[PDB]
């Protein structure tokens, strides 16, 4: 089972991004889905959630009210909608499967997102 | 008591070896732990 | 009046509570038959609960308001497989509704265990009480609980083409909030095979 | 197995509930005198070192299972290398005494030197935490004393613990805490 | 140890009847918090029984009943109580008793089990514990506190220091 | 020299059979372990034969043609669906082989269950006698029949990353027709499992 | 002596059948026990080495006899040569426990340092052949650390064996296989 | 282990006799894959009985005679069955059983006899062993399979690690 | 059992040296090759 991050690049400060990531090999409907981040020299930090109902999210403090996270079972698919954007929001973004609380396990390799101010 | 894998007698005496403890006049955790409720408090069916 | 009930591995707790309800006998009858030339066998580990949804029960239901479950149901664990497994079985059911709204709701329920129900008549619900059964009275009780056994014109029978049991819910008086109260109760039923016994092996599909 | 939360009592509900059945349970490895019982590091200094056993760092196994008891009773063992000679010093003697080899001295034999040292400590039973961040001056087994310590080790005897504390973990971020686990 | 760093779990009026779900192991972010999971990471491996303890703070006009199971290893654990009723599970509800324990079996090939979660481990090998929320009178915001003690045959060995 | 076979509700008989060969153990070790908390169960519907192909022994296979055969395989029987309700699992195994011929076939086999068996080099094929077995020789027997226990590093064992035992048949000399023999030998195989027992039911895919 | 030779029911003929007369026998120097226990060389890695029997050449006398058992039980002796301090770990622990000295330490002491280690493995009985190439990561005594490991030996003990496996010789190219043996 | 690299040997319409002949010794080429000879290449020593089985695979219309026999050392091995049945031999035919079972003795000065084979010794200190095929009927083409295991009496001494 | 030429006790507790065995609740291939068949299946002569 294996993830595939997409969506990033470059802005400048006050912009805003769509991540997407795909999930193959297993039911993503039964999954919890969510989003890591390691910004460059510190420890990565966790992101947002979405349960596989796409009912319940919860969001990081600092991330929270300016991100949106959303999945499609449908298209097998889950995503991030960054916006209001923030120099310190450079990091690498890693899409995360998995069932608890938070998701966890099943990891992407993430990519890179840089906002420039 | 602790770890320690001679089977015969310490040289010294447990006088030196040790500090000698003294009286006056697992204990409470196990006495605790023994008394856990492991019944059903209702009645039971089938 | 706190009652524990356990089947095979799983267990259910119930701190307002009525008692069970033993349908038609204590226990079960004759299993070996003269029919199945005692090729009939047990199986322990079908024995244990499930659950299933029923429907939610609002202030709009009136008087009559019923809901049918017929069993066996489609079941997805070990005893659904047996089904296909074996071409006869039997077993009694062990059955227990539960609709928790908080004790200032009102309204009554009634549950019952009713063999071979086909098309039950308006007015025939008046009498719905000579099955077994247990009332729902959020005032006391959260929980209903029934027991039956196996019953059928055969020793053992075919899930296919029939279904013994048929698991009926009947709303006696209309809910009222009266603004303490839950605005509307969910009813969920946690049932459980009793004395399941297989006979008959089918071939595979392969 | 229902019951009153509130009531603190221990309630332990079993497997036979659901129709298991317990089994045999061995706990010598997590007996108190015996998980403590072994050597954990101490970073010395130079010269004289204050024998205290919260100096042990609170992550390893020895320092954290210490701290999870306020009140604990033990003698020590040592483990040093050092250069020159070893001079010990009973509880509350003065500073001044560590230069007499009239008190314990070990001379140096290579590679090191290990010593067993009593409870010398006049309170019945010391303390991991005490209400008065720092610990009363009278909570020691005395210090020792060379011309430089390379190493210096701390080794429990007859551990007693009492009232015991938080004992906590390391908080993972993802869902588990992966580590790499030894394979060959 | 809950999101939002909480310990208890509240009620939830949705089609998602999921109340929480997590990873059996000592080395789990919710256990970390535990005394329990405070000892195991001094020791390598455990064996035996560990309880949970559940106690419902709501007002005395609100009840709710619940579903506790057990998903073990090799097959994701359920989403739904109707899907979990196959697995091993207890079913209580609230009342004059605030509080309900139920304990989760040691069930493994081999007799004893890391305390450690290996990093090449993607999937737990002890499976999950699943608590659900079956219905709920007029309980909305109430909360449910969780708490989580060694059973009788708990029993835990070989003693490492792995920093931490 | 005849011999009977029944297990559960299904049989085997061979008139010409060499008898019974007990692999490791004549019976089970012991079933209840303490790391099942006394939450295994034993299905006694599961234990029967079931049939499979193995190959067509021809005069072209020189020495040293060998079929691999793992067990547990793939089963649409009762077995079967035990490995997906039942996340560990332990039996025994019975094994029968048949290559019927006439009795002017000429030629011989080894049939062997090998726990463990990875990648065994050719001239380890030499040495294979270490294992059970028995001799298919078309001069005498048709049938050769063994019977070996559960063996694992685990008391109980999960069969999808798994599998104990591997049924290895070994041609020791070829085939020779010599006019009056069949033409060709196909190889069977009749197995049942024994002592299965389980634990830890899985949820459903519902 | 005549019989079915399909039966696989273990058949021994006997000198007495010509005449002869069978002898005594001593089986010691066969023993599983006995024979496995000794030192055997196994080329070690700079730092980390985790304790393990497969590691052990499979032509050497120990190495192939521990190979013909499916499944394996018994003790470990070590002898190793190194610098520093030799730290040695329980199964299963993170590898990030090789760096406490709380762990079992053994300060370096000329020339060398033996231990005896338990059995540290969670399986009954471990294996030297595992259908399902690699063998699990739980297959292991634990692992040693050491600023260099010089050399390092294993030495069975309290062995025991299961279910027997193939045993290969040097297949000679002429009719015999001829060495030099050791002459005046 | 035979020539073709088969564990049997096929049945022969000729002068020659003579089904297959090896040394007695655990270093041969022919014992070089049994389990037996396996053992001996970690000892240095043995004595006793090492038995020799033997199935014949034909087909039921065909039948054959055989003769094994043991040649001691010291003068060179028969190659006639006539020359051969001087020594301890045996002799067997095929019927109902299939198999049939040789012992072949320990007959040497020394108590104990070397398993290694040196590389000045030119002809075997144990002797050979040789097998036969007296007659067969319409036999041609048919398969005998050789089996080998140690002795009642059969004794190894004296462990060795010889690298191979 | 093993290679062991002490015929003094071991200085250490035999828990320490080793480990300690359970119970619950050459073995096989000695008790079958001891029942090997020696004899004769045809008639003896001679």
């Amino acid at each position: 089972v294996q993830l595939q991050e997409s969506g990033g690049g470059l802005v400048q400060a006050g912009g805003s991004l769509r991540l997407s990531c795909a999930a193959s090999g297993r039911t993503f409907s039964s999954y919890a889905m969510g989003w890591f981040r390691q910004a460059p020299g510190s420890e990565r930090e966790f992101v947002a959630r979405i349960s596989w109902s796409g009912g319940s999210t919860y969001y990081a403090d600092s991330v929270k009210g300016r991100f949106t996270i959303s999945r499609d079972n449908a298209k097998n698919t889950v995503y991030l909608q960054m916006n209001s954007l923030k120099p310190e929001d450079t990091a690498v973004y890693y899409c995360t499967a998995g069932f608890a609380l938070p998701p966890s396990d099943y990891w992407g390799q993430g990519t890179q997102v840089t906002v420039s101010s | 008591s602790g770890n320690t894998g001679s089977i015969i007698n310490n040289y010294y005496m447990q006088q030196y070896q040790n500090s000698m403890d003294t009286q006056l006049g697992n204990d409470w955790f196990s006495k605790l732990a023994s008394s856990a409720f492991s019944g059903l408090f209702g009645a039971l069916l089938a | 009046r706190i009652l524990t009930t356990r089947n095979g591995h799983t267990t259910s707790t119930t701190q307002s509570s009525v008692g069970i309800t033993h349908g038609y006998a204590t226990a079960e009858d004759f299993v070996n038959g003269p029919n199945t030339s005692g090729l009939e066998t047990r199986v322990v580990q079908a024995e244990r609960f499930f659950k299933t949804h029923l429907f939610d029960w609002v202030t709009s239901d009136p008087f009559g308001r019923y809901y049918l479950l017929e069993l066996p149901t489609d079941h997805k664990g070990v005893y659904g497989s047996l089904t296909d497994s074996y071409a006869y079985m039997r077993n009694g059911w062990d059955v227990e509704v539960t609709a928790v709204g908080n004790q200032f709701n009102g309204g009554c329920l009634l549950v019952a265990m009713v063999p071979e129900l086909c098309s039950i008549e308006q007015r025939e619900l008046f009498q719905l009480t000579l099955f077994p059964h247990q009332f729902i009275n959020p005032r006391t009780n959260m929980t209903a609980h029934i027991k039956v056994p196996f019953v059928g014109v055969n020793r053992y029978d075919q899930y296919k083409v029939h279904k013994p049991w048929t698991l009926v819910v009947m709303v006696v008086a209309p809910l009222t909030v009266n603004t303490e109260g839950a605005p509307q109760i969910k009813v969920y039923a946690n049932i459980a095979p009793t004395n399941v016994h297989v006979a008959g092996e089918f071939p595979s599909k392969e | 197995t229902t019951s009153t939360g509130e009531s603190a009592d221990p309630v332990t509900a079993t497997v036979e509930n659901y129709g298991g059945e317990t089994q045999v349970q061995r706990r010598h490895h997590t007996d108190v005198s015996f998980i403590l019982d072994r050597f954990v590091k101490v970073t010395p200094k130079d010269s004289i070192n204050v024998l205290d056993l919260m100096q042990t760092p609170s992550h390893t196994l020895v320092g954290a299972l210490l701290r999870t008891a306020t009140y604990y009773f033990a003698d020590l063992e040592v483990a040093v290398k050092h250069k020159g000679d070893l001079t010990w010093v009973p509880n509350g003697a003065p500073v001044a005494a560590l230069d007499n080899t009239t008190n314990p001295t070990a001379y140096h034999k290579a590679p090191l030197t290990r010593l067993a040292l009593p409870y010398t400590a006049p309170h019945r039973v010391l303390a991991t935490v005490y209400n008065g961040r720092p610990l009363p001056t009278s909570f020691n087994y005395g210090a020792i004393k060379a011309t430089r310590v390379t190493e210096l080790l701390y080794r429990m005897k007859r551990a007693e613990t009492y009232c015991p504390r938080p004992l906590l973990a390391v908080h993972p971020s993802a869902a588990r805490h992966k580590q790499k686990i030894v394979a060959p | 140890h809950f999101d939002g760093d909480v310990p208890y779990v509240t009620t939830k009026t949705d089609s998602d009847r999921v109340l929480a779900q997590f990873d059996l192991s000592l080395a789990a972010k919710h256990m970390s918090n535990t005394f329990l999971a405070g000892l195991a990471q001094y020791y390598t491996q455990y064996s035996g029984t560990v309880n949970l303890h559940f106690m419902f703070t709501g007002p005395t006009d609100a009840k709710a009943r619940y579903m506790i199971a057990y998903a073990p290893p090799g097959m994701e654990p359920p989403k739904t109580p109707e899907a979990a009723a196959h697995c091993i599970h207890a079913e209580w509800d609230t009342g004059l008793n605030s509080k309900f324990t139920f304990s989760i079996p040691y069930l493994s090939a081999a007799d004893y089990a890391y305390t450690a979660s290996d990093a090449a481990e993607t999937t737990n090998v002890q499976g999950w514990v699943c608590l659900f929320q079956i219905t709920h009178g007029k309980a909305e915001g109430d909360a449910l506190v969780v708490l989580a003690s060694a059973g009788k045959d708990f029993e835990l060995r070989l003693p490492v220091d792995a920093r931490q």
